[PDB]
């Protein structure tokens, strides 16, 4: 049952959502539902990001969730998954308006469980699996590294004995006079101290672990004829393949609803808490292992972490990385409480008054742990850092409904007043010079040098009167009306409030008396609608020209501080510097809502008695007046950056589900779920300066206005030069050699410059599907879900590092193992340039080499179970015990075009492990 | 409704209330603070990353891919429009001139009465703004002149480079330095506000190279204009300066030192504090690159082996016009100038003038394997036992950066004379001689080297007598390149006397045998003597910003 | 002249868990009641604040340590406590006279 | 389920207490005596000026 049943609205089954087993009930409708991209990382965490209908705006685009009734945009990580009834996904604006005035990148309803009339349950659901770490990159070992070092320094002539770095290479000439390695030999220590051996390390399964995923829920769910109860307890646990790296969560709910004298009088409540404790892997831990080569030992002779010396270059351990950052620990306690009050004075009144709040406090502690890995040194810096964050909205809700049954005629007319209200804070307190270096004894009060206090603190408001009417003739002629007046605080007095109408049509053809011969046909409905909504997700100071007293306390890399304190006196300090103010944003006072129209046609057909079902989607969005912060032209100088209403964005999708489920003769039950959705994403308008800056696509060379958000334009590589024949009769070009990338001449003015660039990347696939599979057999239920992208394109930052030599900032950094195929003269079919250690061609600079197919279709989860017979049940008292084993993300298939692994995280980001779970559900 | 109206801004000051006259103060300071924190690492005030371009230095780092569109301008070839430093000194130096017009603005709508010192604030911020615009026209021929503080943000957009002509540019740029000039006290408290001597230099300089005219759509050499000359004579009269109390140091060392921080030939320097209430100190960030690899990392800013062959002399005490480049330089048969050992620091010597340190031809001091020398600028470093150096994430030091010294003042002036050519040589020549003779008596730390590494010191002045325009101003540039070595001056000097294109060839001719990365440089007769004006800022502007000539 | 910010923040997390077995007889005019049983307790507390100095608007809404522009402090600390416990309680009543 | 506000003035100006609360209480009995799933919840809210 829809809650609109006249608009763009996908109900999620929740039954499968629990069996992936996941944290995070969105992360688990990954590729479920058409139109809706889910994009997860793999860390421990189930945070996600969410894009509905695509990219619909210029600002924050993650939808508005909706728990019993109160508005969110928090993760649901941080929430217990699994006590959810009921998952609806309003991708329509008409739809979906009424619902609140964040609904312009979708909303998904999320109603909670309750205690079932006349009946109690308990579910018991215990799990227990292990995450292995899968997408290992292969790097270069010692000998490999030593080999491919060799290689570069002969390709480029120089002598390769003089790499200072203890390689000494037995090498000579073949007969057509190419260079041949015969044999290389190593130096024991890799310093003259004699305090680094050379070792072979493995760093990628130095730093990776197996993590255990422990799962344990205990629900309890309570109906009458008369009122009603729910109580769930639940704990997660994960460890990520990342070592020193964890999430836990604790929660508890609780949801009632009592009903005084007859009907009139219905409070209820629904309520939550949870805790979360979390250790999160450091910044770029991916790309420090990946960079440091493999002739770097773990640890020294002494016993410290080990760390390059000499010439090697200067990165981190990224063990001691992950063991000084095990202690950065922080603790989240999120709130979710709602309760309402219902009167009904007659039979067709309801009155509703709703009160809903939302507390988050996170406290975190962060460690400066002094370090030194050979050349690498924080010249003794320990610090310690206590951060405190406190969020706190609640909103008020007032609903005024009446519904009319005069023949056959249906009407509902509905209004509502809402007031929503959110206030942020955080504070965080810094110290230094600390002696014994261990969690215990960092306080900041145990500190014995400089102290920093950060604090800040911000709030909005918005204030909705909104109404709607829904008229339903003969069941078969469907109207639907609703119009919002939003007002919010971001926003001047003039420009303050707003109003969206949004109209839908229905029509259920299979109602009209002239196909009742179509007996196959069990029904078939059309619908469109034409909506508008609101949109105001920017920045709370917006209009205001930001002045801001930056002393310059806060820690900057490279100095770029702008920080506002001068030692006019001339004494190198000593004290107080006098200090002013800087300007951070220049206001706007004509910045208004930002008005996005949707328009939706949809088909719905079920046939063969309910057992064929399924709906086509068509819809258009526009979004115009986009809040958009455009940057400084350049002599305006420092905050020239300014919220503006000059924008525009266009996206066209089409989405289409089937169903079938049927039984079998001998005693099968097979269900399928297929989903493929489409979509295209265009920029109509867009301010100068953010088109010059290449914010939102072209790299700063081209105005994205016109194609897709986020293209990229670059060079196009046609292929390498293998002669130098080719390199003469190609253009010519700055670097051109043998074996370096051959760039085409666009313009044909027979030289390469800045000025051969073109439309080379476009993130937007062709099409997204999937398919669910359900099958029952003699106590045996087997899920098999699979996910599939086509057409997609992707910025490959691995490929950088694996096809080239010497191409990142620093030099003799470690790269991937198929850098060993690269062209020569003795190795003449390859297509990957040969090695140099000198970037010369400048093969760094953005081109079609790095765009790689990312198309892929990998089984997301498989789960196979068995059930108990009911009589062995009821013997131990049970009313349902069931086992499974299950797995995720195991295979996945990619095009062969895509060099690397895993086309879903191509880059240096969390992995995504493979999961292999046991579990079992009690129904006592 | 009140519900959506209780909330106010937390934290911050509105647009509104910075006009008043009680944030007037802080506002100034903050017009100073810009040019001590609004610098990284591969953007400095001090401008010695876009100074590799010269024959003076390379560029540091593991290799070239360190820093690539650094290592193609220093090459001259494979430069693109669409780079990041361009852009990133463009929005830099802009958004000073912004902070500098804020604090304008400010000032300017205030009662004399009330507050005394209106007109000396304005005259130090109109200098300030006339530096970043000084800098700006050094870096960019074609640059937008903001010197209207009321202004507003809306007319941005229909700002122009060709607004004015190069010499109308010129001109608007010192005016500033004429009305500072003319309204500065002429000693100051603080020595963070420049005096009137420090204005009246800079104003000099801007005549100077508003005397090399550039007319024409190229950017060569068009003739000497005699009254910039004049004028530049006019105000860099010794008298203004000895009203302020300024005057060459006794030792040239203590112009690097933090010990002598803010003496007499620091005309007007950047303030670096440490230990300031600040995270990590208003450190000289800037320069955090060119610390030796001995200080940890990144190994930048290092000296060629020209500037130390140039620092070679004959047996008489004057350098090596024709043959300092044709062998290197040998510590043993060969007279140095006592300055070398004050600017660069070669293998085998202490470092900074510390006996503990030794510089070696080895991994511990050049991060490159020798692909840039093993030598190490000593002007911006400090000794690693100062106590003024800090590990912010990157060796930096609260040394003053001195953006005017009064040898640049002496040497302006003497190659004023020289160019004016009125029958003046010999005070160019004398001043020329005041400077040697500074270099030959700066040898309080480096005195034992004879009797510990046999270092021969040879430096006498010129003998005054009559002396032909062009060996004069041979000289003359020959002294600047000596006392202006690692000061990132070298390029600009190039440019304005308009033989940039000649040098660069040779220097890359030579240099190519002992560095590779000069294998395939080249140098453009009218291209490369200026940045391109940035491709995003054209593109955000649209036919309002012209390129410079050649791209 | 002396204007200051001083944000504090304190937590204080306790925990029980209690294990009871209890068994009750009824024979006769004897009644007796025995239970056993096991107790944690388990307090953590911490604290911690930052000091800021030299406001200029000095209102509320200003006032806050990212505002400030004088020297600051920073002040934390934690504690905690456990507890073990193991009881047993034995009541016997005769005739409901006898306690 | 119990709802609660409380708001108290000092007779000393500037100085003010109030407090919001929210309490669920529950029990569940399954089978037919065994298993007695119960739960006591309260959650308050208290700002002061002393
Ligand atoms: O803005 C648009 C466009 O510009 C890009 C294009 O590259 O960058 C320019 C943008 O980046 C900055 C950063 O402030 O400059 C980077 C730029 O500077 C160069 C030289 O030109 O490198 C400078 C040196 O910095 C080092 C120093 O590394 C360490 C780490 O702290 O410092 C200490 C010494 O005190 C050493 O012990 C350490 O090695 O590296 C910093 C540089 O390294 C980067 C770039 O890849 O990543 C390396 C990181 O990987 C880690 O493993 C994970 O943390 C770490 O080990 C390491 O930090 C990046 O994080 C840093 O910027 C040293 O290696 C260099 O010699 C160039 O190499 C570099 O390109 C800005 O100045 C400038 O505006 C892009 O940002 C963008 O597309
Ligand atoms: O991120 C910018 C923006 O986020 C806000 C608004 O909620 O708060 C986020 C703060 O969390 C910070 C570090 O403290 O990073 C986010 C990490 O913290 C977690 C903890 O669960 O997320 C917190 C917060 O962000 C979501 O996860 C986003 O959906 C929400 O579910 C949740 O409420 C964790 O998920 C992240 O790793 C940092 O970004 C912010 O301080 C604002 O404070 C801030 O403006
Ligand atoms: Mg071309
Ligand atoms: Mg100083």
């Amino acid at each position: 049952r829809k809650a609109d049943l006249t608009g763009a609205v996908s109900v999620v089954k929740v039954d499968e959502i629990q069996k992936q087993g996941e944290n995070n009930p969105v992360k688990a409708l990954q590729g479920r539902v058409p139109g809706m991209n889910i994009t997860a990382d793999g860390n421990p965490s189930g945070s996600a990001t969410v894009r509905i209908r695509g990219i619909g705006t210029l600002n924050n685009n993650d939808p508005l969730y909706i728990i019993d009734g109160v508005p969110t945009k928090a993760g649901m990580h941080e929430l217990n998954g699994n006590d959810i009834e009921s998952i609806q996904v309003l991708k329509d604006a008409a739809s979906a308006s009424i619902y609140g005035s964040r609904a312009a990148n979708g909303v998904i309803i999320i109603t909670t469980k309750q205690g079932k009339k006349g009946q109690i349950k308990i579910n018991f659901d215990a799990s227990v699996s292990a995450s292995m770490y899968q997408s290992k990159m292969n790097v270069l070992n010692t000998e490999q590294y030593g080999r491919a070092m060799w290689q570069a320094y002969v390709n480029d002539g120089e002598n390769p004995n003089g790499n200072a770095l203890g390689y000494a290479y037995n090498w000579g000439y073949n007969a057509d006079g190419n260079p041949v390695l015969y044999g290389m030999t190593l130096s024991k220590y890799l310093d003259s101290k004699n305090t680094m051996p050379v070792a072979d390390t493995d760093w990628f399964d130095e730093i990776t672990r197996t993590g255990v995923i422990q799962q344990y829920n205990l629900s309890v769910s309570n109906g009458s004829e008369k009122g009603s109860s729910f109580f769930s307890l639940g704990y997660y646990k994960n460890l990520g393949v990342i070592k020193d790296t964890d999430f836990d969560r604790f929660s508890a709910r609780m949801n009632s609803d009592y009903k005084l004298i007859d009907d009139i009088l219905t409070i209820g409540q629904h309520f939550t808490l949870n805790r979360t404790s979390e250790v999160q892997a450091p910044g770029g831990i991916i790309e420090t292992a990946l960079d440091i080569p493999s002739a770097i030992p773990v640890y020294a002779s002494d016993g410290s972490w080990g760390g390059p010396v000499g010439g090697w270059p200067d990165r981190r351990n990224p063990r001691a990385v992950l063991e000084y950052n095990k202690d950065n620990r922080y603790t989240y306690w999120r709130m979710f409480g709602d309760a309402y009050v219902n009167l009904t004075p007659f039979k067709g009144f309801n009155l509703r008054s709703t009160f809903g709040l939302d507390y988050a406090n996170k406290q975190a502690r962060y460690f400066t742990y002094p370090y030194q890995e050979g050349t690498q040194t924080n010249n003794g810096k320990s610090a310690v850092e206590a951060k405190q964050e406190h969020w706190t909205k609640w909103m008020w809700n007032a609903i005024a409904t009446y519904q009319l049954e005069v023949g056959k005629h249906r009407g509902d007319v509905m209004i509502g007043m809402e007031l929503n209200r959110e206030d942020d804070s955080h504070f965080s307190g810094y110290k230094e010079d600390f002696s014994i270096l261990t969690p215990d004894y960092m306080w900041p009060d145990a500190g014995s040098g400089t102290a920093q206090a950060y604090g800040a603190g911000e709030g909005y408001s918005l204030v909705s009167f909104f109404g709607k009417m829904n008229y339903s003739y003969a069941d078969r002629y469907l109207l639907s009306l609703t119009l919002r007046r939003d007002g919010s605080s971001r926003f001047g007095k003039n420009h303050r409030y707003a109003t969206f109408p949004s109209v839908s049509l229905g029509w259920r053809i299979t109602q009209e008396n002239f196909m009742k011969e179509l007996t196959w046909l069990d029904d078939l409905k059309l619908r469109a609608s034409w909506g508008q909504t609101g949109n105001q997700e920017i920045s709370n100071l917006a209009r205001y020209t930001i002045y801001a007293p930056n002393y310059g306390t806060t820690d900057s890399f490279g100095g770029q501080s702008y920080g506002t304190a001068y030692d006019i006196t001339g004494s190198n300090g000593g004290g107080v510097l006098p200090s002013g103010f800087k300007r951070n944003q220049i206001g706007n006072d004509n910045i208004k809502w930002e008005t996005t129209t949707q328009t939706n046609v949809g088909i719905d057909f079920s046939l063969f008695k309910q057992s064929l079902y399924g709906s086509l989607e068509y819809y258009y969005k526009k979004a115009t007046d986009i809040l958009t912060e455009m940057a400084g032209v350049g002599v305006l100088g420092e905050g020239g950056s300014r919220w503006i209403n000059s924008g525009a964005m266009k996206n066209q999708g089409f989405e289409f589900n089937l169903g079938y489920r049927n039984k079998t003769a001998f005693g099968l039950t097979y269900d399928l779920n297929g989903n493929i959705s489409t979509y295209r994403n265009e920029i109509l308008e867009l301010p100068e300066t953010v088109a010059a800056n290449g914010k939102f696509g072209g790299n700063g060379v081209k105005s994205v206005v016109g194609h897709t958000y986020g293209a990229q334009v670059g060079y196009i590589a046609d292929g390498i030069f293998k002669s130098q024949d080719e390199v003469d009769n190609h253009a010519t070009q700055e670097g051109a050699a043998v074996g370096r990338i051959r760039y085409r001449d666009i313009d044909h003015n027979g030289v390469i410059d800045e000025r051969d660039q073109n439309w080379i990347y476009d993130p937007t696939p062709s099409f997204s599907y999937g398919l669910n599979i359900y099958l029952e057999y003699k106590n045996f239920d087997l899920t098999m879900f699979w996910q599939g992208v086509q057409g997609v394109d992707i910025i490959s930052d691995v490929k950088k590092k694996s096809d080239f030599w010497s191409a990142s900032n620093v030099g003799f950094l470690n790269k991937g193992t198929r850098l060993l195929n690269a062209w020569s003269p003795t190795n003449p079919n390859s297509d990957i340039p040969a090695l140099t250690r000198s970037d010369t061609n400048n093969e760094q600079r953005v081109s079609t080499y790095f765009v790689e197919n990312g198309s892929f279709l990998k089984l997301r989860n498989i789960q196979l179970g068995y059930t108990v017979p009911a009589v062995i049940s009821k013997k131990m008292r049970m009313d349902r015990l069931r086992f499974y084993c299950s797995a995720q993300n195991l295979l996945t298939i990619k095009s062969k075009n895509f060099t690397g692994e895993d086309p879903e995280n191509p880059n240096f980001s969390y992995p995504i492990p493979v999961n292999i779970t046991f579990g079992l559900n009690i129904g006592f | 409704d009140d519900f959506l109206d209780r909330q106010v801004p937390q934290g911050i000051v509105t647009g509104d209330q910075i006009a008043s006259p009680e944030y007037v103060d802080n506002l100034v300071i903050s017009a100073y603070a810009i040019w001590a924190t609004g610098d990284d690492i591969n953007s400095s005030f001090s401008l010695w990353n876009y100074d590799v371009r010269s024959d003076d230095c390379y560029k540091g780092g593991s290799g070239t891919e360190d820093g690539g569109v650094f290592n193609a301008l220093e090459i001259s070839k494979g430069i693109n429009t669409t780079d990041w430093n361009i852009n990133d000194i463009w929005k830099r130096l802009y958004q000073c001139i912004t902070r500098a017009n804020t604090a304008l603005q400010s000032l300017d709508q205030m009662d004399e009465k009330t507050y005394p010192l209106k007109n000396q604030r304005i005259a130090e911020m109109r200098f300030l703004r006339g530096h970043a615009h000084f800098m700006l026209k050094q870096l960019f021929k074609k640059i937008v002149i903001v010197n209207d503080e009321n202004m507003e943000p809306d007319a941005y957009n229909e700002l122009s480079n060709t607004t004015y002509t190069n010499d109308e540019q010129w001109q608007k740029i010192a005016d500033d330095f004429q009305f500072a000039y003319d309204n500065l006290p002429e000693v100051q408290i603080e020595k963070g506000r420049p005096a009137q001597a420090a204005a009246a230099a800079y104003l000099a300089k801007t005549y100077l190279y508003k005397a090399y005219r550039q007319d024409g759509a190229d950017n060569a050499l068009t003739g000497i204009n005699e009254e910039d000359l004049k004028q530049v004579v006019k105000y860099t009269d010794p008298l203004i300066m000895a009203k302020g109390g300024y005057g060459l140091e006794t030792d040239y060392s203590m112009n690097f030192l933090p010990q002598y921080e803010n003496g007499a030939e620091s005309v007007w320097a950047i303030q670096y504090s440490i230990n300031d209430g600040t995270y990590n100190g208003n450190l000289n960030w800037g320069m955090g690159l060119t610390t030796p690899q001995i200080l940890g990392c990144c190994d930048f800013h290092k000296p060629s082996q020209n500037l130390v062959n140039a620092f070679k002399t004959d047996s008489q005490g004057k350098p090596l016009f024709s043959t300092y480049d044709n062998e290197n330089y040998e510590v043993a048969t060969d007279n140095v100038d006592p300055r070398l050992f004050h600017t660069v620091g070669m293998p085998g010597f202490p470092y900074k003038y510390n006996e503990g340190y030794i510089i070696q031809k080895n991994d511990d001091w050049s991060r490159s394997k020798g692909l840039y020398g093993y030598y190490v600028s000593l002007k911006e470093n400090v000794d690693p036992d100062c106590d003024c150096l800090k590990k912010g994430s990157y060796w930096a030091s609260s040394l003053n950066h001195i953006v005017i010294r009064y040898a640049d003042v002496l040497l302006m002036r003497a190659e004023a004379l020289i160019q004016l050519n009125d029958g003046r040589i010999t005070d160019a020549i004398s001043l020329i001689n005041e400077v040697r003779s500074r270099a030959a008596g700066s040898t309080m730390l480096i005195f034992n080297y004879k009797e510990d590494y046999g270092v021969n010191f040879k430096v006498t002045p010129y003998d005054l007598k009559a002396y032909a325009q062009d060996e004069a101003m041979k000289m003359l540039k020959w002294e600047r390149r000596v006392e202006f070595g690692m000061e990132s001056s070298r390029f600009f000097d190039l440019v304005r006397w308009g033989e940039a294109k000649d040098v660069i060839n040779a220097y890359y001719v030579t240099e190519a045998s002992r560095c590779s990365i000069y294998k395939n440089a080249g140098f453009t007769e009218n291209k490369n003597e200026y940045l391109p004006v940035p491709f995003e800022q054209i593109s955000a502007s649209n036919g309002n910003y012209t390129q410079n000539f050649g791209w």
